[PDB]
RNA sequence: GCCUAAAAUAGCUUAAUGCGUUGGAGUAAGGGUUAAAUCUGUAAAAACCUUGCAGAAAGCCUUAAAGUAAAAGCAGCUAUUCAUGCCCAUAAAACAGUCUAUAAACGAGAGCUGCGGUAGCAAAACGGAUUAGAUACCCGUGUAGUCCCAGCCGUAAAUUAUUUAUUAAAUUAAAGCGCCUAGCGAUAUU
């Protein structure tokens, strides 16, 4: 795998982690 | 701090984790005395006495200690905190018993003086003493758990308990479950000792102490699951100050906490000091709990007056 | 030219007690010399290093030169002279 | 001073030796009945017996030391190897297979 | 602990000996290591760079030595 | 009066140089530093500041009667060269130079590297 | 196996040193071993001083003992050294079982037979 | 018989560092930056000679790893338990294989629960600077964590595909598998 391929995946992983933390402390999870 | 994960795990040995069959058993955690080898029967007949409950009432018949009374029958044990009687005679431990009046464990020791009958006594059980062990006191005894020696024959770093303030009155300082004290240095006629609360104090070198700790390491893991569990021990409920009426408590009014928190008699209870500034015992205290020097406490309002 | 001990001598005298013998493999500052300087086999290199480390634990050697123990050289020579005289008389 | 022969015997004996050496000495003596001749140490009867004895001695060892994972993995490897050896003997030489099972008190569960 | 005696007031000579002791007995190396912390994976890379520089210097002077041996160059 | 043998301790740790004069038992008699002479935050790292501090210490040492001294150096730095030379040229005789720089056998974790 | 004990004790009198040595010897004998060598080197000056909480010892008395005993003797000897307060530092090291290897013995046997065969 | 940077278990050593540490001596700074300041001191600090207490880590040897520990990984000293590796001398008449559908065990660092410990370092946090802004990089303090014991979690840019023959490698031909079929796009459902 190349550096370019790593960077393309990096952005999507960051977005998923951010959303999960927001729903960590909510009654109704946003999905 | 109790958490429900701790009870679910059911890891620590020596505890009884009651299954949540009923609402009053869900959070209940107790001590398993059988698994530890602790006797939980009746005390020795010649070292015990039955007494009535006082329920916090003095000779005038008025309540002086609140929230007491209404428990089970009370029986008291006689404990020999000073082993000066049996200095030379060795003792053999017969049993380790539980006493509902204290948080530690008591040990029953039999002595056999030459030319006399056996003698029975109660002693505060050290951390690692079991039935059949041999306990010794006085000069010529090893520095091991369960031995009582004067402070002049104890190493600095050895933990100790049941320390005497006065030369022969008896041990008074370190008694609670799983507590100990250490010696930092020894001067001409005094030793610097750190107490369980973190206070540095001067104690005469001719006082005696016991090597080791106290014999209950499961005290802080207990959880009473019911109100009635502490009723059986002899404790009564108490009412919050802000729940009462104005004629009963300073917090009585309809509003909650109109004034800073205080006792039922109006004394601030969130930091105001109660020890006497000019107490005679200031000459023996070097550092108070938290690290405050004695001079800072003794001379604090005198500077403000000046 | 400097003295060199034979590999047979090393295997027979490589012990933590023989501080004098072990000194030949230490630098003037008191550190262990590498194998490329001692000219020893790998098994012999390990034995010498372990002997020195064990001697340090027993206070028979110091990890480095010490300023407060500079009189030992005088002491060792004085002890050596007495021992030689005693054995010669005997 | 006189010589102490009783001291020499103790030193040359198994008294002053590690535990493993003493155990291994007993294992060899226990196979004196099934070996082919006085010096047989490699016949299938001897090899299987020695592996079985090692397993029995290792059971108490790992009940106390439950964290020595390296030793357990070695034991597991030998455990599987012995099964395949017995599987081969049964298919090709039943009479030898029968003797090993009878001597060691095993069960006939090594078929395919 | 290195002790350098001063003879005839030649302080500069004593200073030269002190520098030699530090380099020979590995005092400068200890100071360099303790200036700041590096992970074992980063320390490995640092050691490679230092060895690479040493090898380049050895190669350069190997070329010069051959010229001197053959052509008897007075450098 | 002037027949006094002393010790001069030089500490240099990449930011400042500290010179202390002591007797042979370890009791301090005088001490100097670049900031005590007039050189401040950024100017304390110059070789001129080290020389001035060394000269001032020598003047006090001679007044007290210390003419023969031994120099103990701790640390690796460039200021030690100038301080030692100034002491010799100021009239103080130097008999020995001793290096006592410590060396941990393992030790504590240093701080992280600056990502400047 | 064969073990060797090196002990550094305080420079006290002979009676105190003898008592410390006797304790180790009886421990070996009780377990079922025997002692081969007993030696003393007197008071020696160390490379650096041994420090106790309030004491400094620049010298010590050194003696050595060699004994053969079961593998359980090491813990017993270690306990005795810790309990005794006249001992400053100690170490126990294991030694080879035999002086001569099997190969060396065979060569001697062969040489003897050759002499007999020639005779 | 010896050896071991192998694993588990138990004892022991201290170079340096820290302090609401002891005594002596001495007086204005110490610390830090591109340049400064916050911060620590003058009510007696740093520096120097001494005293006490404490945790972590293992200079030279020391080098790859050449041990390969199965992989993750592994060098302060000594001993026990156990498993390897070396020499020298033996042993087997019939038995022992490769690969893995399925199943199981081991498994860095971070993280979670309880118990003990807390020097140094350091997420978060709070101040001083830099800058158009600095919510970052730099400086000063500094809690979890890093450490010990018992559990949970099973994730890495967590090594070169495995085996036979040939071969320094390579190349050539086979045996049993897993995975890929343009990219892009889910916290889909189970
Ligand atoms: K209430
Ligand atoms: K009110
Ligand atoms: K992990
Ligand atoms: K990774
Ligand atoms: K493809
Ligand atoms: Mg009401």
């Amino acid at each position: 795998i190349t550096t370019m391929q790593w960077r393309k995946l990096k952005i999507k992983k960051h977005k998923l982690r951010k959303r999960r933390k927001a729903n960590r402390m909510r009654v109704v999870k946003v999905r | 701090k109790y958490t429900y994960k701790f009870k679910q795990a059911r890891a620590v040995p020596g505890l009884v984790y009651w299954k949540p069959r009923t609402p009053g058993l869900r959070h209940k955690i107790s001590i398993d005395y059988d698994f530890l080898g602790v006797y939980t029967g009746a005390p020795h007949k010649d070292l015990s006495a039955a007494v009535p409950k006082l329920s916090g009432r003095n000779n005038h018949g008025r309540i002086t200690a609140r929230h007491r009374g209404g428990g089970m029958k009370k029986v008291l044990r006689q404990v020999d905190y000073s082993r000066e009687k049996v200095d030379g005679i060795p003792g053999v431990v017969e049993r380790v018993e539980k006493d509902p009046n204290r948080s530690g464990f008591l040990a029953l020791v039999k002595y056999q003086p030459e030319g006399q009958l056996p003698i029975f006594k109660y002693h505060l059980a050290p951390a690692e003493i079991k039935a059949g062990d041999v306990l010794l006191s006085g000069d010529g005894a090893p520095v091991q758990a369960g031995s009582t020696l004067p402070l002049r024959s104890i190493p600095l770093g050895t933990p100790i308990h049941n320390l005497e303030l006065t030369p022969g009155k008896g041990g008074q300082l370190a008694r609670a479950a799983n507590v100990s004290a250490v010696i930092q240095s020894k001067q001409l006629e005094n030793a610097i000792v750190k107490l369980p609360s973190g206070e540095i104090r001067l104690i005469n070198l001719d006082c005696r102490a016991t090597v080791g700790r106290v014999s209950n390491h499961l005290q802080r893991m207990i959880n009473y699951g019911k109100a009635g569990e502490r009723r059986k021990l002899g404790w009564r409920p108490s009412v919050r100050g802000i729940a009462k009426n104005p004629n009963d408590h300073p917090h009585g009014g309809r509003t909650n906490g109109g004034r800073p928190s205080c006792t039922p008699w109006g004394v601030y209870c969130k930091g105001q000091r109660t020890r006497r500034r000019n107490n005679y015992t200031n000459k023996f205290i070097i550092t108070r709990k938290g690290g405050q020097p004695i001079r800072k406490f003794a001379e604090a309002k005198k500077l403000k007056a000046r | 030219f400097r003295p060199r001990s034979t590999h047979q001598e090393v295997t027979e005298m490589a012990d933590f007690k023989n501080v004098s013998f072990l000194t030949q493999f230490l630098s003037p500052a008191g550190r262990i010399q590498p194998r490329r300087v001692t000219k020893l086999t790998e098994p012999l290199q390990r034995r010498i290093a372990k002997s020195v480390k064990l001697a340090r634990n027993m206070a028979l050697m110091a990890g480095e030169a010490r300023l407060d123990k500079l009189h030992l050289t005088r002491v060792r020579q004085e002890e050596l002279h007495r021992y030689q005289l005693k054995k010669s008389v005997q | 001073q006189n010589a102490k022969a009783h001291l020499v015997e103790k030193f040359l004996g198994p008294e002053f030796r590690p535990r493993i050496k003493q155990l291994k000495a007993k294992r060899l003596e226990a196979v004196n009945d099934i070996k082919r001749h006085e010096a047989d140490v490699s016949s299938p009867e001897v090899r299987v017996s020695l592996m079985t004895y090692r397993i029995r001695d290792s059971i108490p060892l790992f009940d106390e030391c439950k964290k020595e994972l390296t030793g357990m993995r070695k034991l597991e490897i030998m455990f599987n190897k012995r099964r395949r050896i017995l599987r081969g003997l049964r298919k090709h030489n039943f009479p030898i297979y029968s003797m090993i099972i009878n001597k060691l008190g095993m069960r006939d569960i090594y078929s395919d | 602990a290195f002790v350098a005696e001063v003879r005839d007031g030649n302080v500069d000579a004593a200073l030269a000996q002190v520098k030699k002791y530090r380099k020979t007995e590995g005092v400068n190396d200890s100071v360099r290591k303790k200036e700041y912390f590096l992970r074992p994976s980063l320390q490995k890379f640092r050691d490679s760079e230092l060895t690479y520089a040493k090898n380049m210097g050895k190669l350069i002077h190997e070329r010069v030595n051959w010229v001197v041996k053959r052509k008897k160059i007075k450098l | 009066v002037l027949q006094l043998e002393g010790v001069v301790h030089i500490l240099n740790t990449s930011n400042n140089i500290v010179l202390t004069l002591t007797d042979k038992e370890g009791r301090v008699k005088a001490w100097t530093t670049p900031s005590s002479v007039g050189y401040k935050n950024a100017k304390k790292r110059l070789p001129v500041a080290a020389e001035t501090a060394a000269g001032e210490l020598a003047k006090r040492a001679l007044a007290l009667g210390y003419s023969t001294v031994a120099v103990k150096i701790k640390g690796i730095g460039t200021m030690t060269q100038y301080a030692v030379q100034m002491l010799s040229s100021s009239g103080i005789k130097i008999t020995q130079l001793v290096d006592v720089t410590p060396v941990p056998y393992g030790g504590c974790r240093p701080s992280r590297k600056r990502r400047v | 196996p064969l073990y060797e004990l090196l002990c550094l004790a305080k420079p006290l009198g002979k009676a105190e040193i003898a008592g410390a040595m006797k304790i180790v010897g009886q421990t070996v004998l009780k377990r079922g071993g025997f002692i081969t060598e007993v030696q003393s080197y007197g008071e020696q000056q160390l490379a650096y001083d041994i420090r106790r909480p309030f004491e400094i010892y620049p010298s010590a008395h050194i003696f050595k003992m060699e004994f053969a005993a079961p593998t359980d003797i090491v813990r017993l000897v270690t306990h005795e050294m810790r309990v005794n307060e006249n001992v400053l530092r100690w170490v126990v090291v294991r030694r080879p079982r035999f002086k001569h290897t099997l190969q060396e013995l065979l060569e001697e046997v062969k040489a003897q037979e050759n002499d007999d065969f020639k005779a």
